[PDB]
RNA sequence: UAGUCCGGAUUGGAGUCUGCAACUCGACUCCAUGAAGUCGGAAUCGCUAGUAAUCGUGGAUCAGAAUGCCACGGUGAAUAC
RNA sequence: CCGCCG
RNA sequence: CGACUUACCAACCCGAUGCAAACUGCGAAUACCGGAGAAUGUUAUCACGGGAGACACACGGCGGGUGCUAACGUCCGUC
RNA sequence: UCCUCCUAAAGAGUAACGGAGGAGCACGAAGGUUGGCUAAUCCUGGUCGGACAUCAGGAGGUUAGUGCAAUGGCAUAAGCCAGCUUGACUGCGAGCGUGACGGCGCGAGCAGGUGCGAAAGCAGGUCAUAGUGAUCCGGUGGUUCUGAAUGGAAGGGCCAUC
RNA sequence: UGCCUGGCGGCCGUAGCGCGGUGGUCCCACCUGACCCCAUGCCGAACUCAGAAGUGAAACGCCGUAGCGCCGAUGGUAGUGUGGGGUCUCCCCAUGCGAGAGUAGGGAACUGCCAGGCAA
RNA sequence: CGGUGAUUGGCGCAGCCUGGUAGCGCACUUCGUUCGGGACGAAGGGGUCGGAGGUUCGAAUCCUCUAUCACCGACCA
């Protein structure tokens, strides 16, 4: 199985970041449109969402599903995190490699001003 | 002598012999032995039931022997004081509570296996009696 | 990959009309060609575990990966861990190149050929072969060896039945006694 | 005769030391444990031999989780 | 595929005694001369001599001369 | 191993097995050390018995000679490591460096070897443990050490 | 420290008193109604070894020493003393002529000699049950008359003297067992 | 047992030392580890002695 | 200087000859096969001169069927204190 | 030097 | 070089059947810890300080070990 | 003496010359962290290669593993692997747990200084539970805390330890 | 609002499997290429990256089906707290609590926050 | 009764301690020697550790239960 692995390998660090109440910045990479959101303490409710598969994103975009496309996902999500009064999150990788499209993601976060 | 093979541990308490019986219902065979009075059968005591019990029946027919001891039975020899230790094993015991079909019976009449039962209740500690297998 | 080529759009278009299949994914394809050198005695010389796995980088095209004891057993007197056999998983690109490299001009090397056989397979589309000497591959220089072993090709499909990827064998012809 | 056995241990005095509602200054045992029999859960921490130790001067609440139902020892914040 | 601990997969040019000039990659080196290839092999015409072997009146019949 | 090809960016010579083994057979000068591993533990104590030892050249357990962390033990032995040798009398002669190195520095290296004669002993020594010491240059010095300065 | 009582030992146990180790071969435990227990132990003497006979009480009895009696390997001679290796670990061994005593002839080269050593220390050598060796000076025996089995003696290559048929000279590699001393057969 | 106990002295100035175990016979190279000088209230390498 | 262009056993096939007859059970050829074997343990035998040794030839028995036996010449020693 | 008996 | 007939033993599974102090995919009564509330009880509760004695227990009921589901036996639990 | 299970009567505790087994350690990685990974055993196919080595696929599901006995625990793995590593750190420690007492155990947080990780965070040894002995006397290192007229020292003390 | 779909949960088998069908403009999955970023104790298989030709095959989601798992009464039986009793290694009566197994039966989960698609 | 240690080739004894092999002296087998047997010389064979149950990758070895052969006990009245 491709998914179910990737599921128990982000468990160990979704299960901890709960017991932290931490809302967290919640990462889904996907070989198009790179997703991203801010999910409140309870972990039931979401605060802020932005991704490439949204229209106001992918207009600018020549392709959705590359680096530049995932840095334009978390100068969005940071964006719209800052005008809810959310400042400090935690990032969640959700099992993906700290490597790429992800990293974008929160590099580009970290630029905008979503302090972690 | 029916016995246990490989069993987990030598030697076990004494346990209370509380309560009602198991087998209660007669279900590999047509015509039963079941117990009505609370006692312990041995190995020697199963099997002496059984020679007593083949025979009047001669041997065509098919017999289901529904006990079995599973449980040690420690004995101190004699002259030795209490203390150092459990005793060693001498025989095994099953135990029967009141209800139990010890024995079953079918391929043969209703009356020789009525006139085989009692030649093997002789034999047994219990007080027995005869059961039929009963629809449901 | 001459047999790649060759199989984009002769022998996937091939097995459309053997087994009527509805959608082209369902056609059986190739996964991967996994050559087991099962050295065994390795127990003596450790070296003699070196020259074979030096053969396994001539018959295949990359270095090959020594495998360890899974389970010890005191029938064979190998340890947990130590290393007893080298495998390459060779698949994509260079697969076909072997597996052109295979048929065409390996298999008619193997001495007193007759066929390869319609049973090697395990019920799934996996054929294996298996080969006794080193030198039906011409990587092989025949003065730098001094031992007969062999090793075993097998072949992981992406098929269903026995007769399923027997049928994408038999057109890369694989000459099936 | 001889015998053979007669050894056993300073019986560990384990179990569950506060039960359900009964509040509980932080870092008070709650549970002295072989394993995990028992998990920590909200508010409530896990020592090195499975002590589930109080951390917040509340209650206390056990619960079944997940989808493995492990009882789960919480403390409801009063 | 990893830098420096492959062996070296420079392009071959194959020729067997049929004219079977065929360009495979491999590993050998320089060049490579060959006996039979798929193509011009004994196993279509080899059966072929496997088939009408066996019989014995028609040895005999042989040493009948009629 | 790889300790046939990993001890060779340790810069030693002749990396090897029973090869070094002909050369014992035809008796070379060329090597002054021989280091092994628990590996080759089984040539030079099977094959080279006395040629090894005749002339000293073995490892065990006592001398630093064969770990298997072989690649770091030889990326300094073969620099600057002069061999404590028994002797049936009371002498232990090492060996000072080249004339023309920094001078005062020799004086800790023959200091830095004293704490470690000094570091283990065989727990039975007798009355004194450094009696004379001069330090000859090769044939013509005579300089009186003191033991205890 | 590993004391023992004399109601425990069974053989083999390896003890120390009175300056020397010694080697329990047996003991009788004996104890009678009306007197005590006691141990009339059968013991041997580990470095000088003929025997001793000690008959220890129920209390008490000795320390025990280090003694360990591993493989070594012989593989070298100097003066006097022989060196010795471990095919397990490889740490050295020097034994002495005290240690080698009345089996200097024995050992060849590459034996798988044991040895016992004593609280880090070899004094022992026990030479294998038999040994391949070579003779150097033998006459070169004739028959002549002799119907009776002729048995001449010969000067081997260890300086060792055996008795050996007449049909081995010089350099018939010969072997023989070590315990008695006997030619047994020759290797060819 | 076999386990002696060995000293781990401060290269500091000082003479802070740790104290620990280690298997000789079996790893007989000397432990470097890098430990905490309460004296120094630094972070120093300590080094094995007896 | 190798189990090798050594050695020729064993065996597959194809034949010839004799004889009423070649399966038990012949000799011979042809093609293929290519074994043990690297000078022999204790022990033991023959020979002092054209001898031992080695090389071939003939006969008798006999349809066929000898490495045996019986005869014939070629080369040709060493040693005897 | 050795060498038993039918 | 291979098998033919084959009175018999019988693992994994399936269907039925019992057993277990050191078996549990189930599970009481009571007992226990804690909280609220009413009545009742000479504070019956706790803490500290003076003084002790006692540390050989017996039988009976229930729950057991052990013994012979022997003993006015023995050894714990609780009244 | 210590640890595990049962007896032990569903809180803890509980005896017998009651029924069963183990410990007097190991490890500088088998500890820390980050990143990944998933067993046992049968089944078929496959060179030497067999009942069983390695390879491949399937069934299967943790019947596996856990440095070591037993019990409890373990997939977020505590099990397997790889990199970097020394938190197997010093001073404290609210609060409980458990012992007649000596004692023993758990511990968020605080200060100093580090490690790993992008970070959130974790780390004052190890899946937990055995692997151990009080004082006295004495040994080594440190610290002017005392130092028998005063100045030193000796010897004590404290601290680390044997 | 109504369907489809994707992330994050609530819950934790009435929710799990098996079997039969079903979906691609969206989304998702395989898929395409890898010189590079990174990657394999060999292998881009995985991880990672760059893209979008193909297919809905696998897998996934949905639907249908009880063939198993699972849920599950009422009644009875066992057990037992307290108080009496007996032909007392076992049971009975008054009273209070009252299973487990099995039976009828139910049952192919339900549901919150956001985002995309498509119809209104 | 228990208490303690052994039962390994046709026989008798080592190996075990400290796990990875089953040896030794006789005999028996063949050959040689001899008029022959005996002695003697040469070549050679035969066990798989009393049985059972584990521990361990692996047991003759370590463990537990046994078996019947030895030894030592079987007190105070």
């Amino acid at each position: 199985d491709k998914k179910s692995a990737r599921i128990r390998r982000a468990t160990r660090a979704r299960r901890k970041l709960q017991e932290l109440g931490a809302t967290r910045l919640v990462v889904h990479r996907t070989p198009r449109h790179i997703y991203a959101q801010v999910i409140a303490p309870n972990g039931s409710e979401v605060l802020v969402a932005a991704s490439t598969v949204e229209k106001a994103i992918a207009e600018q975009l020549k392709y959705t599903g590359n680096k530049d496309a995932a840095a334009a996902v978390g100068k969005a999500v940071a964006e719209r995190a800052l005008e809810k009064g959310i400042k400090d999150v935690s990032f969640d990788r959700s099992g993906f490699q700290y490597h790429g499209r992800v990293q974008a993601l929160a590099d580009a976060a970290r630029e905008a001003g979503l302090q972690f | 002598m029916l016995q246990p093979k490989r069993t987990k541990f030598r030697k076990m308490h004494k346990g209370r012999n509380r309560g009602l019986a198991q087998g209660t219902d007669v279900s590999f065979g047509s015509f039963g032995l079941k117990a009505v009075g609370r006692g312990r059968l041995t190995a020697r005591q199963i099997e002496a039931a059984r020679r007593a019990m083949t025979r009047a029946v001669k041997r065509q027919g098919k017999i289901w022997i529904r006990v079995f001891p599973d449980k040690p039975i420690t004995e101190k020899p004699l002259a030795v004081r209490m203390g150092k230790g459990k005793g060693n094993v001498e025989y095994w015991v099953a135990l029967i509570q009141p209800g139990k079909v010890l024995y079953e019976m079918d391929g043969v009449p209703e009356e020789l296996a009525r006139e085989a039962f009692k030649l093997a209740a002789a034999k047994l500690p219990i007080k027995t009696t005869f059961v039929t297998k009963t629809v449901m | 990959a001459k047999l790649h080529d060759y199989y984009k759009d002769e022998v996937v278009k091939k097995l459309m009309t053997e087994f009527n299949y509805n959608s082209v994914m369902q056609v059986p394809r190739v996964e991967k060609i996994t050559l087991n050198m099962g050295v065994g005695e390795a127990i003596a010389d450790k070296k003699l575990l070196d020259n074979a796995a030096a053969d396994l980088a001539a018959i295949s095209g990359q270095k090959p990966l020594i495998t360890k004891a899974r389970k010890s057993v005191a029938g064979f007197k190998i340890r947990q861990g130590y290393p007893i056999g080298c495998k390459v998983t060779l698949r994509g690109e260079r697969m076909w190149e072997f597996f052109e490299r295979l048929i065409t001009i390996a298999v008619p090397r193997i001495r007193d050929f007759r066929g390869l056989s319609a049973k090697s397979f395990d019920g799934r589309g996996n054929y294996s072969m298996g080969v006794r000497e080193q030198i039906i591959f011409p990587e092989i220089d025949y003065d730098k060896v001094d031992r007969v072993r062999g090793l075993d090709i097998t072949i992981t499909t992406t098929a269903k039945s026995d007769e399923e990827g027997r049928a994408l064998l038999a057109a890369f012809d694989f000459p099936f006694r | 005769g001889s015998t053979r056995n007669g050894r056993d241990s300073e019986a560990k005095r384990l179990g569950v030391k506060r039960f359900g509602g009964e509040s509980v200054l932080a870092g008070s045992i709650i549970v002295r444990q072989r394993g995990t029999k028992f998990h920590a859960g909200a508010n409530v921490g896990c020592g090195r031999d499975h002590t589930l130790f109080a951390k917040a001067d509340g209650k206390v609440k056990f619960e079944v989780k997940g989808p493995k139902n492990r009882k789960f020892i919480s403390i409801e914040a009063e | 595929m990893k830098k420096d601990i492959h062996p070296k997969y420079e392009e071959i040019t194959a020729s067997c005694s049929c004219g079977n000039v065929m360009k495979i990659r491999s590993t050998v080196g320089h060049d490579l001369n060959l006996d039979v290839c798929s193509k011009c092999h004994p196993f279509f015409t080899g059966k072929q001599r496997d088939v009408a072997t066996g019989g014995r009146v028609d040895r005999f019949n042989k040493r009948f001369n009629i | 191993g790889a300790n046939a090809e990993a001890a060779k960016a340790a810069g030693a010579e002749l990396v090897g097995m029973e090869d070094l083994a002909d050369q014992i057979k035809k008796g070379e000068m060329n090597f002054d050390v021989v280091i092994a591993s628990p590996d080759a533990m089984r040539v030079v104590g099977q094959l080279g018995q006395v040629l090894g030892p005749r002339g000293l050249m073995p490892n065990p357990k006592v001398g630093t000679v064969t770990p298997n962390v072989a690649e770091a033990v030889k990326n300094a032995k073969a620099g600057q490591v002069r061999y404590r040798n028994d002797k049936n009398g009371i002498i232990h002669t090492t060996i000072g460096k080249v004339d023309f190195d920094a001078d005062k520095l020799k004086e800790n290296l023959e200091a830095l070897l004293v704490a470690l004669k000094k570091a283990k002993p065989t727990q039975a020594k007798g009355v004194y443990i450094k009696k004379v010491s001069i330090s000859t240059t090769m044939g013509a010095g005579v300089a009186v050490d003191q033991a205890g300065l | 420290m590993a004391t023992y009582y004399s109601n425990d030992f069974r053989a083999g146990l390896k003890i120390m008193l009175d300056g020397e180790p010694y080697a329990v071969e047996a003991s009788e435990f004996v104890k009678p109604g009306k007197g005590q227990a006691f141990a009339r132990v059968k013991l041997r003497r580990l470095l000088t070894g003929t025997r001793v006979e000690k008959t220890f009480k129920s209390t008490d009895s000795a320390e025990g020493a280090d003694v360990v009696d591993m493989n070594l390997t012989y593989l070298y001679n100097d003066g006097e003393f022989w060196h010795f290796m471990n095919n397990e670990t490889f740490e050295q061994l020097s034994a002495d002529a005290k240690a080698i005593g009345d089996n200097a002839k024995w050992l060849l080269d590459q034996a798988e000699c044991i040895v016992t050593l004593w609280n880090g220390q070899p004094i022992s050598v026990t030479p294998p049950n038999f040994v391949e060796l070579e003779i150097v000076d033998t006459d070169p025996g004739l028959k002549g008359d002799t119907a009776g089995t002729g048995g001449k003696p010969a000067t081997l290559s260890t300086g060792a003297v055996v008795k050996v048929p007449l049909f081995v000279q010089i350099g018939e590699v010969i072997k023989v067992d070590t315990r008695s001393g006997e030619y047994v057969s020759r290797v060819k | 047992g076999i386990r002696e106990k060995i000293k781990l002295v401060s290269s500091a100035g000082t003479g802070h030392f740790y104290t620990t175990t280690k298997n000789k016979r079996t790893k007989p190279e000397k432990l470097e580890l890098k430990k905490f000088d309460p004296v120094v209230r630094q972070h120093v390498i300590y080094k094995e002695a007896k």
